[PDB]
């Protein structure tokens, strides 16, 4: 049972967190899908966060720094050819990922195949994995917050720590 | 064990400028010029090792090894003549109540193992076989 | 491969057989010298041509001479 | 008791001249006596290899400490001589009054054999050789003013030299420290990082704030050197200082209180270069050293000694281990506390690396008054420190290899970083080989492509700023960042750290001191060539360190040693397979690398920076901007650089620059001479010697020390030595002669 | 945790199992490449490889060649690519002759004379055709603008 | 019975699998760290030990190191691809440096090096002076 075996993701501040019990009757396969989705959504969020921060900061040294510092405006300014490459490239990696998933012994979320060398018995391994998840969870919320600020509040920079 | 397996190679000594096949042969009987890697589910170097899902690193899969038991045999076979010479001399020096060369060998090697037997002087052997 | 020859000027110092990096030389019984031993080259198929043996000989002119010749994988020291 | 204590043995070695009369005493083998000429050479080659002279680390350590005192004594005598020669054989006084016109000179030749021609009419009613070490500028910055002061610093130097020499004798013959004393890294670092560097900086800041700054302000204003008050006067009369810097009036009260702002008069962050002298503002330099001093002193309190608080380096090193690196940095502490060679490796590499950095930072940000306009001194210093650096870096690699062959112990290094490195050496070397080939083919190919195209009448197909262009975009970007920094990322600064990044043209005396240096296609091409040269050097040197103990070819290389000629003619040939030989080959590549770098500096500067500017804005560079379209082809370097800029040396005869011409020729000769040692072998020479000896014997006489030919290894060494001397010597003269004229 | 282990658990083979050498990503990519994929016939293996290599080769010649600025530059680029393909094909032919010999038996083993010949043929067709496809594509480049 | 080693990129290659291979064996009384010719450090086992190498010299080099540990029971073998094994060293059970009765002389010339024939004399013969 996923609930009886899962070790990564359960941390100190709240322990197992399922207030709405969205995983009570789910089978191992569904739960595996959830974990994979969680990690992917989180990892993409972390990356997006870094991208937004750099652009907002003004460090966008491409196209002669022609594009706007506002991340959301810049996307509109980007030629479609750029976007197409992005989607297609990510799609390619997705295909390869599917191949890895099919291979026996797949651990949800592992694309490097670290299972070959390390298992969850190692506490260091589980801990580092937890850090990825925790930071990813935070990043997900952050990217959603930042977009709100840029689209509604009207700012695309830090309004929290900016005041030294 | 074919003690001549190595000697039976394709090497042909030249007239002048070559030491020869020496004692254990100059070259491997097999030819190193084999092919490269092959697609999954295929073999290339004759009795090669299947690379499984990683044919690219098939050459790193060992198939040639040494059996410890077999190792003992090769030691005995290649050193048979030496043992013969040793026991023969022991026999020549009027062994005490001698029996048969082979019998003596077994008795002398029962004790002092075999390696020790090969490295012992006839005098030491006679002292050992005084009994 | 290479050719190693021993001459009558040998004194059975055993230094050559103790220097070979590939066990090509041996000490065999002999009566021409006080030591009662002479060197032999039973396994020249493993000579790499180092000439360390020659460097160890104490005789006026080397009693052990290595003449380089045909080259094989063993003589060319190829691990690949 | 205490972890850190002083242990010294009294009267360890008797002082006598007996051993002096017994050459070769240090070695067991050499001590027996000379039988062939090889003994003589070996005596000199094994003189300072203490590890082979004794088997006790304590003894080796003791010798090193004392030997170092000896070097310090020599250095002090050297500095002393320079100051003396600047007091009795120089035109400093005249130069001080008119720095722009009079030329620096501190060496005079005796009037023997027409050599007097070498005494040039430098200026100030003085005739001598124009020196290029930059002593005058340094002395002015210190505030010397007089030549009496130079004499006294010379006397101090002599005294210091003697003290050091005594110290060497004392700490080897009368009070020799024991090994336990030497093995106290934490204490040594605490003392050296807080006392040697921290207190040193603070002391210097004191001199700069109380003596140099005030005097230099007066000098720049126009006050005659004779009218400037003596140094002691400034130290005593605070009122005088208050006039110049109106904050000394407040005294040290602001300092003890937190109001450090009041001292903004002399401690500043102006940036840029002083318009009058063309050098960094001394006020900034004073704040620099003061700030550095605080940092160093604080850092000196990081390691444990005898009071509990602090860090133990062993613990820090062992804790830093990861998933991909096994046991991590375990075992390194013992190595660096039980092997002098290992320590020298790291220290020597870093020292050389620093010299190279000094060269770059000292031209972009001229540190001394009236140095930038003196093109000769600028070029001399850059090249000098570039070279010192290269040699030291290669030396570090050499001693690193000596460690692997002599001190490495498999037992103490299991699954540590070192072990794991030696376990994938094939991968490292293989990849580096490829990187070198990639860079070399692409980088040099650009030049060959361009040459072919220009020769075939197809200039539109060249990799040039006027055709296919390869712009250094990344570097151009960083330059802009640094240019706009003042007032933004560096709010309290007032100007760019260097005008090279951008800004205006600073001119002193009608000559350009600094100007924005731009980067284009040619710069891209040359920079990548520098990468290729450095990378290849690393390949040879690293291969030597990694494959020092063993290889697939010679599995027992370790037993053979660090410096063996070969293993034999077998295995297809094993010539030059020792680690020493790798260093031998590495030096040749280091020569190439540095040569290209110094040439880049010389042509770029004389073409895009140095020159004269009119009262109005008209900049005339020395060579005329030829670097952009001429340095993109090899023919360009041969014609627009070597052939054209060598017109000075070749036409120096009959002038005070005649010496450079003679040396230019002499160096070429020595370079060629070396090629006979590098291409030939001992066999031919030994046989020739036999015939020569026959002649001497035929006349009933011959040396008992039988004449023998130089060893294989020595042959290579002699060749490399002459090769390096000749090559560097040639450029030395070329540069100096050209520079004298351009200045 | 150790991410580097002896390959195939043989401590004495000259290879190591690093993340780069043996990761799910590397294994997956290499397994499905035309060269090592399972089921592909010698001809098809060559075809896929050729189709891939021909498409990217027309670029360098077309945009940086002697007649790049000429109106017939793309045509010239195509011809140049075909020439390079011919040189490479000669190499493949010669390699096969030396490595495999003159008469074969196993069959369906990329490492035999017959299979190699089929592989070579596929490469030529695929490469030349792929280059042609690029010519057609580069003739008119889409701006993907609405 | 393999000694404890973590692997290296300096091990054997294809030749070991298609042409020829070597193997050394020895017995130890304690677990100690030794340096392997391939590069790196390994820990021998308390008892029998077996290691594979690509060259005879590499094997004999290790034997030298073993002698330092006071181990003199080493044996070297050559394993061909088909599985055939040849015992190579100590060949007759007695180390070569020690005269063992029963060994015959080979490649011996009964005269000083200076008594070899002149090259011209053996011209168009195919033999060399040192083999003449
Ligand atoms: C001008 C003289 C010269 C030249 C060209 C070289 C060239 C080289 N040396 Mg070398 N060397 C020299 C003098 C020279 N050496 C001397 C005097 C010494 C004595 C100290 C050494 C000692 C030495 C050592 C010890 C090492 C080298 C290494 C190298 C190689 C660096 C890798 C590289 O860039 O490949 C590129 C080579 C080129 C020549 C670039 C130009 C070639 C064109 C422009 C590129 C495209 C050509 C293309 C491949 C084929 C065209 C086809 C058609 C022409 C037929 C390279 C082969 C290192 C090495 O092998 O590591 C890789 C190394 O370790 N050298
Ligand atoms: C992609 C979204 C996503 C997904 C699929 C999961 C999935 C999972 N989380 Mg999780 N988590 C997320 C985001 C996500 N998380 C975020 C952003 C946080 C930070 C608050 C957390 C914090 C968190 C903790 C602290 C723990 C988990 C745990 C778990 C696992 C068991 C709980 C469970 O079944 O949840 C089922 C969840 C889903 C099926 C999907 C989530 C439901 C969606 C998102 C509805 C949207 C609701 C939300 C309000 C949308 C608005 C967001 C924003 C606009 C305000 C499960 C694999 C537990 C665990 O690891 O145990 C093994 C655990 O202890 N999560
Ligand atoms: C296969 C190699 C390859 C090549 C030749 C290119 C070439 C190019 N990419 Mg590209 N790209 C690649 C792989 C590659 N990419 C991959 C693997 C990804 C990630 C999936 C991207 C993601 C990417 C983005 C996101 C963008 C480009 C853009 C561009 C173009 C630069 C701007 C321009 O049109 O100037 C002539 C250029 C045509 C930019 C572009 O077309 O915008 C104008 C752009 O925005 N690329
Ligand atoms: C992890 C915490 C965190 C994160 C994610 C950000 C993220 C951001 N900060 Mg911020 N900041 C932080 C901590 C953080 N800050 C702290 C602790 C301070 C106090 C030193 C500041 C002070 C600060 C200033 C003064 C500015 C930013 C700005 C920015 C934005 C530009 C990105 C950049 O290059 O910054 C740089 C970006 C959204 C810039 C911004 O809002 O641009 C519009 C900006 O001007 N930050
Ligand atoms: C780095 C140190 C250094 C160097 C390179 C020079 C170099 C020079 N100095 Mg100088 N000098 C120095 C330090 C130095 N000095 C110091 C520290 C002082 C203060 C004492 C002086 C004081 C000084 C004066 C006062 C004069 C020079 C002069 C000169 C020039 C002529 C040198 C000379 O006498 O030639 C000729 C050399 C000799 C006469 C010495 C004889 C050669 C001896 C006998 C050989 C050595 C014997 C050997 C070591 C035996 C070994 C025994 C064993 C116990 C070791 C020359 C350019 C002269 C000059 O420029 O005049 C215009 C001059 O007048 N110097
Ligand atoms: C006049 C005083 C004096 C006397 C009589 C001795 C006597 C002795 N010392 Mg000693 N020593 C002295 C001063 C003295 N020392 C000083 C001042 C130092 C500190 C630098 C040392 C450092 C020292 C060390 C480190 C060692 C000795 C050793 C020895 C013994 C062997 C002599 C030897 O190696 O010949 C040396 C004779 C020479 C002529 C060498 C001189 C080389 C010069 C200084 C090079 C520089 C010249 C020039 C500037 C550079 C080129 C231009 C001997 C008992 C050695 C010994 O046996 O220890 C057990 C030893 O290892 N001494
Ligand atoms: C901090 C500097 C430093 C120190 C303390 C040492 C110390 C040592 N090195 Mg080392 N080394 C260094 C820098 C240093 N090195 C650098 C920078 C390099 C790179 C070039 C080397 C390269 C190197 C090699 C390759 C070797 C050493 C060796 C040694 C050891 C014995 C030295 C010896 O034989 O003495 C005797 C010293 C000499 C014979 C030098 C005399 C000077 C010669 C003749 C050149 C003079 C050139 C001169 C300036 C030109 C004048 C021109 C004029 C005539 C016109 C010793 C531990 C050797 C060893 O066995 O280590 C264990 C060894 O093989 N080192
Ligand atoms: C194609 C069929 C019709 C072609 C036609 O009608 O010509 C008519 C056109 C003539 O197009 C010409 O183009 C030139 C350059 O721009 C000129 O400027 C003119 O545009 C024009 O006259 O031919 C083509 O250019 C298109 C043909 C492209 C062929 C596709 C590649 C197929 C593979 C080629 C490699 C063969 C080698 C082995 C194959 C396996
Ligand atoms: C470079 C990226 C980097 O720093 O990775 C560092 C990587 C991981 O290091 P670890 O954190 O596992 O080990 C920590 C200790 O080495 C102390 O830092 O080490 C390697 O394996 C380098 C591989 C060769 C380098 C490839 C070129
Ligand atoms: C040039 C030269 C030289 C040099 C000289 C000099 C360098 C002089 C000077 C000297 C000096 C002039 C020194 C000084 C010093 C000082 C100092 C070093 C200071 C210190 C300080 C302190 C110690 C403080 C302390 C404290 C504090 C911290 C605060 C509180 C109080 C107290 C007191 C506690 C010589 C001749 C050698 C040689 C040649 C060259
Ligand atoms: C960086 C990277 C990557 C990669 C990339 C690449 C490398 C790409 C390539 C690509 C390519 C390189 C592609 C190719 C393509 C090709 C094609 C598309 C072709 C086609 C052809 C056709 C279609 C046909 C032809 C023909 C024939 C066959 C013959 C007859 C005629 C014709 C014409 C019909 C990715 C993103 C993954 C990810 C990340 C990393």
């Amino acid at each position: 049972a996923w609930r009886d075996e899962v070790v990564v993701g359960i941390t100190a501040p709240v322990g197992f967190f399922d207030p709405l019990g969205l995983s009570k009757g789910k089978d191992d396969a569904t739960m595996a899908y959830y974990r994979e989705a969680e990690l992917k959504n989180g990892r993409v969020a972390m990356a997006a966060c870094l991208g937004w921060y750099l652009n907002a900061g003004g460090v966008h040294p491409a196209f002669n720094s022609e594009l706007s510092n506002d991340p959301l405006k810049a996307m509109v300014e980007l030629p479609a050819v750029g976007w197409l490459q992005f989607v297609l490239g990510c799609g390619a990696i997705e295909w390869l990922g599917q191949q890895i998933k099919e291979r026996p012994g797949y651990v949800p979320g592992d694309l490097l195949g670290a299972s070959y060398w390390v298992d969850n018995s190692d506490e260091g391994w589980v801990m580092y994995q937890n850090k990825e998840l925790n930071n990813g969870r935070l990043a997900m919320l952050a990217i959603v917050g930042m977009v709100y600020q840029d689209v509604f509040v009207g700012d695309y920079g830090d309004m929290m720590y900016k005041q030294l | 064990v074919d003690l001549d397996y190595g000697m039976k190679n394709s090497y042909v000594p030249a007239t002048g400028g070559d030491g020869g096949q020496g004692q254990f042969g100059a070259q491997s009987p097999n030819d190193w010029r084999v092919a490269g890697t092959s697609p999954v589910g295929e073999t290339s170097y004759a009795g090669a090792a299947d690379g499984g899902e990683e044919p690219w690193f098939a050459e790193a899969i060992s198939t040639v090894s040494l059996d410890l038991q077999k190792a003992d045999e090769t030691l005995k076979a290649f050193t048979k003549d030496a043992a013969a010479f040793k026991i023969e001399e022991f026999a020549a020096e009027k062994p005490y109540g001698f029996t048969s060369s082979d019998a003596a060998m077994e008795e002398l090697v029962g004790k002092l193992g075999y390696s020790k037997f090969l490295e012992m002087s006839t005098k030491q052997l006679m002292k050992t076989w005084g009994t | 491969s290479h050719t190693v020859k021993i001459y009558d000027t040998c004194i059975g110092c055993t230094q050559c057989v103790r220097a070979c990096p590939t066990d090509v030389l041996e000490m065999v019984p002999w009566d021409g010298c006080k030591s009662g031993q002479i060197a032999s080259s039973p396994r020249v198929e493993d000579c790499v041509g180092c000439k360390r043996c020659e460097t160890a000989c104490p005789t006026d002119f080397l009693s052990v001479r290595v003449y380089l010749g045909a080259e094989t994988t063993r003589s060319l020291g190829l691990a690949y | 008791s205490k972890n850190v204590q002083v242990f010294v043995e009294k009267d360890a070695v008797e002082t006598s001249f007996a051993k002096w009369a017994q050459p070769g005493h240090f070695s067991r083998t050499l001590a027996k006596g000379p039988k062939t000429t090889t003994w003589i050479w070996n005596l000199h080659a094994d003189a300072h290899d203490f590890d082979s002279q004794t088997s006790s680390l304590e003894e080796v350590s003791r010798k090193i400490f004392s030997a170092h005192f000896g070097q310090l004594a020599i250095i002090f005598l050297w500095i002393s001589g320079m100051h003396f020669h600047g007091a009795y054989f120089s035109n400093y006084s005249a130069w001080l009054t008119d720095p722009i016109s009079i030329k620096q000179s501190s060496q005079v030749v005796w009037p023997i054999v027409g050599q007097e021609i070498l005494n040039a009419d430098v200026g100030g009613n003085f005739q001598g050789i124009q020196t290029t070490s930059g002593w005058f500028q340094m002395w002015r910055a210190e505030g010397i003013t007089s030549e009496v002061e130079l004499y006294w610093t010379a006397i101090g130097g002599l005294a210091m030299s003697a003290i050091m020499l005594f110290a060497g004798w004392f700490h080897y013959h009368k009070a020799a420290p024991k090994l336990e004393w030497f093995q106290n890294a934490e204490s040594m670092m605490n003392h050296h990082l807080a006392g040697l560097l921290g207190l040193g900086c603070l002391s210097w800041s004191g001199h700069q704030i109380h003596i140099a700054l005030p005097i230099n302000k007066l000098l720049d204003a126009g006050v005659s050197p004779q009218e400037i008050p003596l140094p002691h006067e400034f130290l005593i009369n605070r009122d005088l200082m208050a006039q110049l810097y109106p904050s000394f009036s407040k005294g040290l009260a602001p300092f003890f209180g937190g109001n450090w702002g009041e001292y903004s008069d002399f401690l500043t962050f102006k940036g840029g270069l002083n318009p009058v002298t063309g050098g960094l503002w001394l006020s900034d330099i004073a704040h620099h050293h003061l700030a550095l001093s605080v940092l160093f002193i604080i850092a000196g309190h990081m390691y444990r000694t005898n009071w509990g608080i602090g860090h133990n380096m062993k613990e820090i090193l062992e804790a830093h281990k990861g998933p991909f690196t096994g046991e991590g940095h375990k075992g390194l502490y013992e190595i660096l506390t039980t092997s002098w060679h290992a320590q020298l490796a790291i220290n020597l590499a870093m020292m050389g690396s620093l010299s190279i950095i000094v060269a770059h930072h000292m031209y972009a940000m001229p540190p001394y008054p009236y140095l930038a306009t003196d093109y000769a001194t600028q070029l001399s210093l850059f090249t000098h420190h570039m070279w010192i650096g290269g040699f030291c870096v290669v030396g570090g690699a050499a001693h690193g290899a000596i460690f692997m062959v002599r001190d490495y112990t498999p037992a103490n290094n299991y699954n540590n970083l070192l072990d794991r490195v030696l376990r994938h050496r094939d991968a490292i070397i293989s990849h580096l080989n490829w990187v070198c080939i990639f860079l070399g083919c692409h980088a040099f190919g650009f030049y060959i492509h361009n040459d072919t195209m220009r020769a075939l009448g197809r200039p539109q197909d060249m990799f040039s700023d006027k055709a296919i262009q390869l712009q250094p975009i990344f570097a151009q970007w960083i330059q802009n960042i640094h240019l706009l920094a003042p007032g933004t990322t560096a709010p309290n600064a007032l100007a760019t750290t260097s005008y090279a990044f951008g800004g205006d043209v600073i001119e002193v005396g009608g000559k350009i001191a600094m100007m924005p240096i731009k980067l284009g296609t040619a710069d891209f091409m040359v920079h990548h060539i520098h990468a290729f040269t450095i990378h290849v050097t690393v390949l040879i040197l690293l291969k030597g360190v990694l494959y020092a103990r063993s290889s697939k070819l010679i599995p027992d290389k370790a037993n053979l040693g660090f410096r063996f000629p070969c293993d034999g003619p077998g295995r297809g040939g094993t010539c030059q397979s020792s680690s020493w030989d790798h260093v031998f080959l590495g030096l040749f590549w280091m020569y190439n690398s540095i040569s290209v770098v110094i040439f880049h500096f010389s042509w770029k500067m004389q073409s895009d920076v140095w020159g004269t500017i009119t009262p109005d804005g008209a900049i005339s560079h020395i060579t005329g901007g030829n670097f952009a379209q001429s340095s993109i082809t090899i023919n360009g370097w041969l014609r627009d650089f070597l052939w054209s800029q060598a017109s000075q040396v070749i036409q120096s005869y009959g002038s005070a620059s005649s010496a450079y011409g003679l040396i230019f020729l002499g160096a070429h000769f020595i370079w060629a001479f070396s090629l006979m040692f590098l291409f030939s072998g001992r066999g031919y020479w030994q046989e020739l010697i036999e015939s020569i000896v026959w002649a001497h014997n035929k006349l009933n006489f011959a040396p008992t020390i039988q004449p023998r030919a130089l060893s294989i290894t020595q042959g290579r060494a002699v060749g490399l030595a002459h090769y390096l001397l000749g090559g560097i010597g040639t450029t030395w003269a070329f540069f100096l002669a050209r520079a004298i004229s351009i200045t | 945790a150790n991410f580097i282990k002896p390959y195939n658990d043989d401590p004495f083979v000259g290879h190591l199992a690093t993340p780069i050498t043996s990761s799910s990503l590397t294994r997956a990519l290499l397994k499905n490449l035309p060269a090592y994929r399972f089921g592909l016939t010698p001809l098809l293996r060559g075809l896929e490889i050729g189709l891939a290599h021909g498409y990217f080769l027309i670029g360098p010649f077309a945009q940086l060649g002697p007649l790049r600025n000429s109106d017939i530059g793309l045509l010239a680029g195509f011809l140049s690519t075909i020439g390079l393909i011919l040189i490479l094909t000669l190499g493949l032919t010669i390699y096969g002759a030396a490595a495999f010999g003159q008469e074969k038996s196993n069959g369906s083993e990329l490492q035999t004379k017959k299979s190699w010949d089929q592989f070579k043929g596929g490469f030529f067709v695929g490469a030349c055709g792929s280059a042609g496809f690029a010519f057609i594509c580069l003739s008119s480049i889409p701006t993907f603008a609405l | 019975p393999f000694p404890t080693f973590g692997g290296s990129t300096g091990g054997w290659l294809r030749a070991a699998e298609v042409e020829e291979k070597y193997a050394i064996t020895w017995t130890s009384t304690k677990e100690q760290i030794f340096e392997m010719p391939t590069g790196g450090a390994a820990i021998m086992r308390n008892g029998e030990n077996l290691l594979y190498l690509a060259r005879k010299e590499q094997c004999l080099a290790l034997s030298t190191q073993l002698r330092t540990f006071k181990i003199n029971d080493y044996k070297i073998y050559r394993i061909f691809p088909s599985g055939e094994v040849q015992y190579l060293h100590p060949k007759d059970g007695v180390f070569p440096e020690k005269v063992n009765p029963g060994r015959t002389s080979v490649n011996s010339r009964g005269f000083s090096i200076g008594k070899n024939p002149n090259p011209a004399s053996i011209k168009f013969s195919g033999i060399t002076t040192y083999e003449s």
